[PDB]
RNA sequence: UGAAGCUUUCAUACU
């Protein structure tokens, strides 16, 4: 666990851990993930499935 | 100390904050263009809504603790 | 802009049916000019319920960069006396004020 | 005592044995007619140029308006018992008398009634039509009026009494006015929308769209999208059982409309819902730019929906307006 | 050790020792707004006297203009107690 | 007349308010107050932040006319600069856990309540609901 | 019966202006959400210190609070000038290192391809010429070995400049792979 | 590397 500003006045094991572990969800969710959060529409019928991921569409495409 | 809404070391939370409610409302009263906001906001004539702001006077923020 | 043959300037619109304008000046001479005769009108035509104009336009925050020319064309309708004892701080006569005042309103607006 | 020069100039000499005030203002190409009339009881002087004006001072209030009318060359004032205070004016293969009756105004105005408050409109750029929305709270749809009517009906002629004399056929029949006695004001989470395409020129409404009763529509745009060829799209964002205190809303939508025969009506496309109320569109680079609460996001046109693209989560309590240079 | 009571009418003074200086920030430079006092503190032989020592008033006195930009002068009557 | 000399005695006030002395630090208060009621309405706004910066550390003093002085400073603040910067300059200590930061910061909000209350009203900062009571302020976010 | 920081670091949204002394308030969430608002500078810092406030070290010692660069340029230390006073203080009036709102003073804070001509002097370089090749001692290297991978759009004169590029003390330019003008100014 | 506080019989300076 990196030594940073949220990590002070906390002197023991576990609850170093879990304050990660809280600290790790809460910046992964704050962030632009594009590979999961994407709206491509493939041309494979070209007016519907509107629901493929940035993967699907690279798997349609190949 | 003799004014109304003045603080001190011993001030809580709800204190401050029915504090800030109350002359909030008053300075909606007062002002002309903020209750014409309001009453257009909320589709409602301008007396319902100094109405509805002077009965919300009484009890802002809901009743104290313990 | 808004007449032909005129400059830009900034219209705003209030939810009381209000239409205002706000310039920019664009020397020095005016700015001084227009900032004295505010400084005067401030202190010899007061309020009319009893306000400080300074402390009214610095409501919420301090005015900052911004003549008040509703203030500044009240000099129209003062009387004589009291016109002839501004304009003769301003090193001026009522008339030259009125047509000095005149000019930045016709420049941008009507 | 006024000068008029042959070009659309004037000037202002005060009478004196010498010259004392001076104003010239560029307000033409034409030569000026100076011509003698009477406003407000007292003298005025009618200019007159490719444009025709009046010059009056008011009280120390000096006033140089022009008319609503097009170019006269002679005129003077008017009086008799079909009204005693007049102009008569001349035009090319025209004899006019014409008034003016309007003590002192800067804008003059015409109006075109509309059906609830409205929030914000947007220029249509080839056919210069305005797409305006409209929204208000405690407010029913046309829809539900007619229903809530249908129902009150039919539940007064079961009144359980001689049954034999019937007010309900004419409580259905004559609406009374709203602008005159009011719209029904019922409901707190109440809600009604519509979208009008209307002609400015004249005051005609060109297309309208009723949407459903709780939805309540906040944002509009006229945009192209790059993927797309040279049409146009009407976007309207909409809040779905919004409460404003406590403040609670159940969701949100984007509309899409086609804008078609010249800019003079709207056919549906598709409807993609959000999360939360988007209050501002905005166009960007071929793509278009919402704020749907908190949230910041780019959408490209789908053929089924608007497709995410790109978000910002850091903004800090809600988008009111989105503007880009 | 200021009175502080809502004035009225009555013009507040100041000797001739301290005349022209403000009573609340005890200034030497521009007077602004004239004192207004209290009531009590000018009713029967107190009328007239100085607002700050009590004695024969012989001018009017003033707020200085910081007091009145920062509108110290609508704090109560200035008497000195 | 003062309002094209503030940037030449700036460093010089600099100095003397980092200067261990009470007298120069309390008369680089009174300087700060002077200059402070002295240019008003006339944009000169980033001096006198600046200056603040140097002045406000000064507020936990117990030397009675070092703490007069800064007090007088600041209300000339609250006038040259605005009410909205001291109440952010308040804000962190209103609810601090030692009661002499509460003290200190209580005196300064009060001082500050008292003169433009009206103003205030647009500076508070947004403070959500618990579970028991309301706090949003529902009609400034109407949206015409 | 009150909370450990620890504790109080999992239950607010911003746990790294949790600080010792604040489980111990009155009211530890407030204070912690004031201490996250998006502005309103911190405590002064020394409230806790015993040593009160300045002072401290006097072993610093500090020069004459030295004169702005215009008004020692002025010649004061006999005939004087007025005008060049005036004059000089308006037109050659300049703007100090302003600080911003959030930054606060501390005791200790009062301490904590082109090249210049002086340097080239120094180093033994001569003059640019007009039409010649007068590299300088690191571009051999560079010519020899390739272009730096730190700074790919640097241009030197010989590799990717021209000759006739370099003027002066210029051996060197970066070049990397609108409507700018403010609304409302004077003329 | 550092933390110089508290008190009086000191003694010396400034208000
Ligand atoms: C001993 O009596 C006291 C202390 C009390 C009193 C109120 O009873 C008495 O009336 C009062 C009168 C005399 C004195 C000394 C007080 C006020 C005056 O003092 C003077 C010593 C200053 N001198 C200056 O002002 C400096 C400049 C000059 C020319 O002014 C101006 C405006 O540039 C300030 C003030 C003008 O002083
Ligand atoms: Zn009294
Ligand atoms: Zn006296
Ligand atoms: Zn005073």
């Amino acid at each position: 666990i990196p030594n940073t500003a949220h990590f002070a006045n906390v002197t023991q094991i576990e609850d170093a851990v879990s304050l990660w572990a809280k600290l790790k969800l809460q910046k992964a969710s704050e962030r632009w993930q594009p590979d999961t959060e994407e709206e491509y529409e493939d041309s494979s019928g070209n007016v519907v499935n509107k629901k493929t991921y940035e993967d699907l569409k690279r798997q349609g495409l190949l | 100390s003799k004014y109304i809404g003045t603080g001190h070391a011993d001030t809580t939370k709800w204190e401050w904050l029915v504090n800030q409610h109350r002359d909030s409302y008053c300075s909606y009263m007062g002002h002309f263009d903020l209750l014409n906001y309001f009453a257009i906001a909320e589709n409602e004539s301008k007396a319902r809504v100094r109405f509805n702001l002077m009965e919300k006077m009484l009890q802002p923020c809901g009743p104290p603790a313990d | 802009t808004l007449i032909p043959g005129g400059s830009e300037s900034l219209v705003y619109t209030t939810l009381s049916g209000g239409i205002g304008i706000l310039v920019p000046f664009t020397s020095h001479e005016d700015h001084d000019f227009f900032q004295h005769v505010e400084m005067h009108l401030r202190s010899e035509h007061p309020p009319l319920c009893g306000r400080d104009h300074l402390s009214f336009r610095s409501y919420y925050f301090p005015v900052k960069n911004v003549i008040d020319g509703d203030l500044c064309e009240q000099f129209n309708s003062m009387e004589p006396n009291k016109q002839k004892n501004v304009s003769e701080e301003l090193d001026r006569t009522p008339p030259e004020v009125s047509k000095k005042l005149e000019d930045i309103r016709t420049r941008y607006a009507f | 005592l006024n000068i008029g020069l042959q070009n659309g100039v004037l000037l202002r000499t005060v009478l004196d044995p010498v010259t004392g005030d001076l104003s010239d203002t560029r307000t033409g190409s034409r030569p000026v007619k100076l011509f003698r009339v009477r406003m407000q009881g007292q003298e005025a002087v009618l200019a007159m140029s490719s444009r025709s004006w009046l010059s009056y001072s008011y009280q120390s209030r000096f006033h140089l308006t022009p008319l609503s009318y097009e170019t006269l060359e002679f005129a003077s004032g008017f009086a008799s018992e079909q009204c005693p205070e007049g102009i008569v004016a001349i035009s090319t293969n025209t004899l006019r008398i014409l008034a003016l009756e309007k003590l002192g105004a800067v804008f003059n105005q015409v109006a075109f009634p509309l059906q609830y408050t409205p929030r914000k409109f947007v220029i249509h750029p080839e056919s210069n039509n305005l797409i305006i929305i409209e929204t208000d709270h405690n407010a029913y749809t046309e829809a539900t009026k007619a229903q809530r009517k249908q129902q009150m009906a039919e539940e007064m002629v079961e009144a359980a009494g001689e049954l034999a004399a019937e007010m309900a056929a004419a409580f259905l029949n004559e609406n009374l006015p709203e602008s005159i006695f009011g719209a029904p004001k019922a409901g707190n989470g109440q809600w009604a929308s519509v979208i009008r395409v209307m002609n400015p020129i004249q005051g005609n409404t060109l297309d309208l769209v009723q949407l459903e009763q709780n939805e309540a529509a906040f944002s509009v745009a006229v945009c192209r999208f790059s993927n797309t060829g040279e049409d146009w799209y009407v976007l309207v964002g909409v809040a779905k059982d919004l409460i404003l205190n406590p403040r609670s809303v159940a969701g949100g939508f984007v509309y899409t409309y086609k804008l078609v025969n010249n800019g003079e009506k709207l056919e549906f496309l598709h409807k993609t819902p959000v999360e939360e109320v988007p209050a501002a569109i905005a166009p960007f680079q071929g793509r278009v730019l919402i704020g749907v609460g908190k949230l910041l996001r780019v959408y490209d046109l789908g053929k089924k929906k608007l497709l995410r693209k790109c978000e910002n989560k850091h903004i800090a309590n809600y988008i009111s307006g989105i503007q880009t240079i | 050790i200021f009175c502080r009571k809502q004035a009225g009418v009555a013009i507040g003074r100041l000797c001739e020792k301290c005349d022209g200086k403000c009573v609340i920030c005890d200034s030497y430079v521009r007077p602004c707004t004239l004192v207004r006092i209290c009531d009590e503190c000018n009713y029967g032989s107190y009328q007239g006297r100085c607002v700050i020592c009590g004695g024969p008033g012989v001018s009017d006195a003033y707020y200085c203009k910081e007091c009145t930009i920062q509108e110290k002068d609508r704090d109560g009557c200035p008497k000195i107690v | 007349m003062g309002k094209d000399y503030i940037y030449a005695v700036t460093p010089l006030l600099e100095d003397a308010l980092m200067d261990r002395d009470l007298v120069h630090r309390q008369t680089a208060s009174a300087v700060v107050q002077h200059m402070s009621l002295g240019v008003y309405g006339f944009g000169c706004e980033d001096s006198l932040n600046h200056l603040l910066n140097y002045v406000w550390p000064n507020v936990f003093e117990t030397s009675p006319h070092v703490i007069q002085a800064v007090m007088g400073a600041l209300e000339g603040l609250r006038v040259a600069i605005g009410p909205c910067r001291m109440l952010q300059y308040c804000l962190q200590g209103l609810f601090h856990p030692a009661r002499k930061v509460r003290d200190v910061y209580w005196k300064i909000y009060n001082s500050i309540y008292i003169g433009s209350q009206d103003a205030l009203i647009a500076h508070y900062p947004r403070i959500y609901n618990d579970d028991k009571n309301t706090y949003i302020r529902y009609e400034l976010d109407y949206i015409l | 019966n009150r909370f450990t920081v620890a504790e109080l670091k999992q239950l607010v949204a911003r746990p790294d202006v949790v600080e010792m002394h604040d489980v111990t308030a009155q009211d530890p969430k407030l204070l912690v959400h004031l201490k996250a608002t998006r502005n309103s500078v911190p405590v002064p810092r020394h409230w806790c210190f015993k040593r009160k406030y300045l002072q401290g070290k006097r072993g610093i010692e500090k020069p004459p609070f030295e004169l702005p660069d215009f008004i020692k340029r002025t010649g004061i230390q006999i005939d004087i000038d007025y005008q060049k006073l005036h004059d000089a203080f308006f037109k050659w009036q300049t703007k100090p290192k302003l600080t911003i709102h959030g930054d606060l003073y501390y005791e200790g804070k009062e301490f904590e391809g082109d090249l210049s001509d002086e340097l080239r002097i120094s180093l033994g370089m001569p003059v640019g010429p007009n039409a010649h090749k007068v590299p300088p001692p690191w571009l051999i290297a560079m010519q020899r070995y390739g272009p730096p991978p730190s700074y790919p759009n640097l241009k030197i004169p010989g590799l990717n400049s021209p000759i006739p590029p370099l003027y002066g003390d210029v051996f060197g330019t970066n070049a990397a792979e609108i409507d700018r003008t403010p609304w409302g100014e004077l003329e």
